[PDB]
């Protein structure tokens, strides 16, 4: 039913958050940006 | 009917269970539907079912929280049924467990239950136990009362109550903070091997006593201190339910003559009375070291007493004795004879992947800041064992605590949950602790699982195929090798200029073949030569055998020849202490162990020709500098995930870098990226790596292999025909 | 057993040992088996404790008391005859010895058949194939192998039928067959306990495996068979049999196969000592191990003891440059001593091989040592044909393959070089066969393609070196 469908959306969202290229590339650039900012 | 075997889960969410797709269609439920699970003692649990591509068709993957609620253990069988009529609840009353909330005070709802339940749409049944982590504690709660029955889903408008005293834990209900399989990070291959050996006779004792097949009676674990040898022994006993009895050397050795022998014997008698049972003997080398290393009468007698007690296991049915030592040859060899401790598992040291898993486990309760990077730490913590990474996390936690406690000045007997819940540990706290930590295994041999794939290696398309023929075909198509009377080669040597991927080729083939990778470096062979400790060569090949299937990569084969003068040499021949032991081990190694020996050198002209005879490294592969199409492929591989601008002409760059090796092309790719990033931060005092950034990198990069070296390598390869 | 006696306190271990002998006499005829003897009476040099010295004396007196304890025989088990107090092996007591050793491929098959008598095996199970793969295993390991293979088959079915009760249904076990995949898995998990032990067995190499060298084959029979097949003729003519022969010549010409083939036909045990082992003794100053090698040769007699790479040490010392010393060294001196003390009545024949006879200590060539010398040249045309056909004896060679043509072309190739051609052509046939599934025989194209990579390993510069030496010996 619809109450289970809302539980389905929550279970799938947590699975995707646990599984998670874009954040690895952005984080690697962020680290290099801070080093170039202070050097 | 709908009866499936309980297995381990990957998803850490307590409300989620995974079933394989074929069961999603046979049970006629949609992804995310709510189902009930039937356990033991007329108990059940409600959860949400998701699908994945890793669950076995006939198994259900669930974590410890769900298994405890069902009072089931791994390997048992439960029934699953849909319940699509579950509705929302309006009132849920949750109280903490007395054995988990202690020494802490504050508003438990705001810290734990609110973020857990708020808009969480979790299925909840009366009597469920669940765990909420945070504030450097692991606090479990029980659900005591709900308006709907016997289960419901929590809604955004559900009122959560928490009024009353903590709940006294039931004697049949195990705490969720007890050691289990989900507390072990690396060394998962060893844990799986052990489970297969012990879980069958422990869970199904009626099977073995009714058949002609005898179980294992003893397992010897070994590796450096702090690698989880005891952690595994406890996890196995706690997950199977076997009675766990702990023994340790110092406890037995500190006793007087007539007391140490009786106490050791009693431990065996107690295990039998409580069978099925596991006896874990830690620091075994302290009870029964090699007899040649002891002179006292008491020490020799206690060795004989242990040997007789181990032999008594023919009568003590369903008792398994596990022991932990540092080295398999530090103890009385009698213990390792047929029977007694005739099984061996090498725990060793976790690699970079295992170290990351350990850091994630020991930070589950810690609030980490966005700047904390545990993968970066795992790559830097070479030579560390799990006990070192656990100490690293603890030290970082204490540094973060001191910084806040000296400012808030709240001194009482209990700690405020809100104060700890809002305390985050930053990269400065892990970096400080990392500089203070000192690895316990700085120079130990580490067996790694390779992460290099063929997509990471540019060019050399014909070598990739050749290596598959040498490494995969002998075991993928054994009927053809038997038909044609072919004897597979035992290894291959790479030669050619440096920085062309010789090491990557060995790792990539090991990866595709699902084999372990062992790396031996020149300085280690020099250490064995100079220190007259060439016996350590056997340990290298012994790990290769036990770690099979594996690829054993010997780098810098010429390290000793150069130390002996290289081009001038001395009064002796090519043979030396270390190469002789290596050649001996190679000759004594069979192809049936699935151990492939790979060597590499940058000076093939000075390698003892003996190692190239049939039966050794008879196959020779030349790895030249990359050609025009390979250099482009190398640039693309290094930039596979980089934000390369459309104006970058990778073919033009490859045409200029005619004398560059793959190692030099990588520096260009990395420098061009850093240059683009430098421009980015400067604009605030850019989204892509522009042609100017690659052209600028070209002015700093240099070729590592000169024309004189290219001719030397080409002439050598030509001489070999 | 050792641990049972040693775990007891002073005054209890001696009493219990005495009681065992008294009970055996009361129940005579009787056999007393003492396992782990080295744990009760180790070589005295290894123990100084008052209790350990006394229990040795108690065992010695009880063994001597067997003159009165009629019909009582005492058997003991040890790992090495030299690990125990030498007094035990004096006239009387334990004056007989039996060398159990390690089962060979035939014995391993018999063990596997015994420990599977109760097991239902699938049609794909081939225990002879397993026996050939289980190198270095002893009966204890083959028993564990059968257990692991049986348990794997059980696990696979039990997790499917889900029958949990106090007893097991006979029909469930009776219909459970153990497949070859379960044995192969168990082989990957099993780890031989005797892998590093010396291997002493009758070789499977026969004369049909060696191409050419027809006259050398006959010469070895005269040197090795006749002294024991026709001893009355040697006595009649006053002939003293040779104790051994040294082979010299280019590498890869079959010197090792010659030693194995004669051992096979004579049904004698073959013992192989390799260069790295001679170098290990030289580098580690452990030449005493040579005496154990020659003593094992006597224990395994009739046997052929083959010393390969006899020049390995001379080369390690510089070979062509050398050092300030002479040809004698630690390891060869022990070999010379053991040979001089060995009688021809033990039926132990010594064969050596070297690729550099010009640097062999001349002492080994004197009468009483390796006084015979046989030159093994590179094969001629008719021998190269025999070598190719011998190496391909078991391969599915197509009828279009002209092996005589190849022999006519590969004039500078050694026997080992002809094998590389045979194996390379086989690999090419395997590649073609595998590709056809993504062939039944090795085609001419596979041999001709192999010739693109095959090269001679022995150059004319080294052939002259051997010819000049062979001419020097006339
Ligand atoms: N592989 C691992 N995964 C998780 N934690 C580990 C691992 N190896 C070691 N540890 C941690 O390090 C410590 C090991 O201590 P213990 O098991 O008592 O080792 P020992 O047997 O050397 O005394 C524990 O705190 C354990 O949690
Ligand atoms: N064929 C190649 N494709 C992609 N990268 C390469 C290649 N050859 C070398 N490299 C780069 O050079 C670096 C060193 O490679 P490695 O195989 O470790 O060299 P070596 O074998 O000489 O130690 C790698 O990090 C890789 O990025
Ligand atoms: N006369 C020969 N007949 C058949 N095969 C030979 C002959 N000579 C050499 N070979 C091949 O060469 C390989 C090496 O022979 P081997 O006797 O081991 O050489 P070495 O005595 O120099 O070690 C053998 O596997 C064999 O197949």
């Amino acid at each position: 039913t619809n109450e289970a469908q809302m539980a389905a959306a929550a279970a799938l969202a947590r699975l995707e958050q646990k599984q998670s290229s874009q954040d690895t590339i952005r984080n690697q650039v962020r680290k290099e940006l801070q080093a170039e900012a202070t050097v | 009917p709908n009866r499936l075997i309980v297995d381990e889960a990957i998803n850490e969410d307590n409300s989620v269970v995974s079933l394989s797709q074929p069961k999603m269609d046979e049970l006629q439920l949609f992804r995310g539907d709510t189902v009930l699970l039937k356990g033991k003692k007329r108990r059940e649990a409600v959860c949400i079912v998701l699908s994945d591509d890793t669950c076995s068709d006939e198994k259900i993957r669930m974590n410890r929280v769900v298994r405890n609620n069902l009072r089931v253990r791994l390997g048992d069988v439960i029934s699953i049924q849909p319940c699509p009529d579950v509705k929302y609840g309006k009132r849920i009353h949750v109280l903490p467990i007395d054995d988990t909330v202690e020494g802490i005070t504050g508003n438990l709802f705001e810290v734990y239950l609110k973020p857990y339940f708020l808009e969480a749409y979790r299925p909840i049944r009366k009597g469920d136990i669940f765990l909420v982590r945070g504030g450097m504690r692991a606090v479990e709660f029980k659900v005591v009362e709900t308006d709907p029955s016997p289960y419901c889903i929590v809604a955004p408008d559900t009122v959560i109550h928490c009024e009353g005293e903590p709940i006294k834990r039931e004697d049949e209900e195990e705490s969720l903070n007890e050691v289990g399989y989900d507390d072990i990070g690396g060394c998962r291959k060893q844990l799986a091997q052990i489970k297969e050996m012990v879980e069958l006779p422990l869970r199904h004792p009626a099977l073995f006593k009714a058949i002609g097949v005898k179980p294992p009676r003893g397992i010897l674990l070994y590796g450096p201190p702090g690698t989880g040898k005891t952690l595994i022994a406890r996890a196995v006993a706690n997950e199977t339910g076997a009675f766990f009895f702990l023994i340790n050397g110092p406890e037995i050795m500190s006793k007087l003559a007539g007391e140490s022998e009786s106490n050791l014997r009693k431990a065996f008698e107690e295990a039998e009375k409580n069978a099925p049972a596991i006896i874990f003997i830690d620091e075994l080398d302290a009870i029964a070291p090699k007899r040649e290393k002891t002179h006292g009468e008491v020490e020799r007698r206690i060795v004989s007493q242990l040997l007789t007690l181990m032999d008594g296991l023919k009568q003590r049915a369903h008792v398994i004795v596990m022991a932990a030592t540092n080295r398999p040859n530090s103890i009385d060899p009698a213990l390792r004879r047929f029977g007694r401790f005739d099984r061996e598992v090498d725990i060793g040291i976790p690699d970079a992947t295992g170290r990351l898993e350990i850091l994630q486990i020991h930070t589950k309760n810690m609030k980490l800041a966005d700047d904390v990077d545990l993968e970066q730490v795992a790559n830097e913590t070479h030579g560390h064992v799990g006990a070192d990474l656990a100490a690293l996390c603890s030290e970082a936690a204490l540094q973060a605590i001191r910084k806040k406690m000296d400012l808030i000045d709240l001194e009482d007997e209990t700690i405020d949950a809100e104060v700890m819940n809002s305390l985050a540990v930053t990269m400065d706290d892990f970096r400080w602790a990392l500089s203070q930590s000192n690895p316990s295994a700085l120079r130990e041999t580490v067996v790694e699982v390779p992460q290099v794939t063929w997509e990471d290696i540019g060019g050399l398309e014909d070598v990739k195929r050749e290596l598959q023929e040498l490494v995969q075909y002998p075991v993928e198509h054994p009927d053809k090798f038997l038909k044609f009377g072919m004897t597979p080669s035992k290894g291959v040597l790479f030669y050619g200029p440096p920085g062309c991927g010789k090491t990557l080729l060995a790792k990539a083939i090991a990866n595709e073949c699902q084999a372990n990778f062992i790396s031996i470096k020149g300085p280690e062979l020099l250490t064995m030569w100079f220190g007259e400790s060439e016996a350590n060569v056997r340990e290298i090949f012994d790990k290769a055998r036990q770690a099979a299937p594996c690829v054993l990569f010997f780098d810098e084969l010429d390290s000793i020849a150069k130390a002996r003068g290289g081009n001038i040499g001395d009064g002796g021949g090519a043979a030396d202490r270390v190469i002789n032991q290596i050649l001996t081990e190679m000759d004594g190694m069979s192809t049936k162990k699935n151990v492939f020996i790979i060597g590499a050198t940058n000076r093939p002209d000075i390698i003892d020709p003996a190692i190239l005879r049939p039966g050794r490294l008879d196959q020779l592969i030349y790895i030249p500098l990359p050609d025009e199409k390979s250099r482009v492929a190398i640039l693309k591989a290094n930039l596979r995930k980089s934000p390369v601008a459309k104006d970058v002409d990778l073919e033009f760059l490859a045409k200029m870098t005619n004398g560059f090796s793959g190692a030099d092309l990588t520096e260009i790719c990395q420098r061009a990226c850093k240059l683009a990033i430098r421009e980015s931060i400067e604009s605030e005092i850019v989204p892509e790596i522009r042609r100017d950034h690659f052209e600028e990198a070209m002015r700093f990069a240099r070729r590592s292999v000169s024309d004189n070296d290219i001719r030397k390598y080409e002439m050598f390869a030509q001489t070999l025909q």
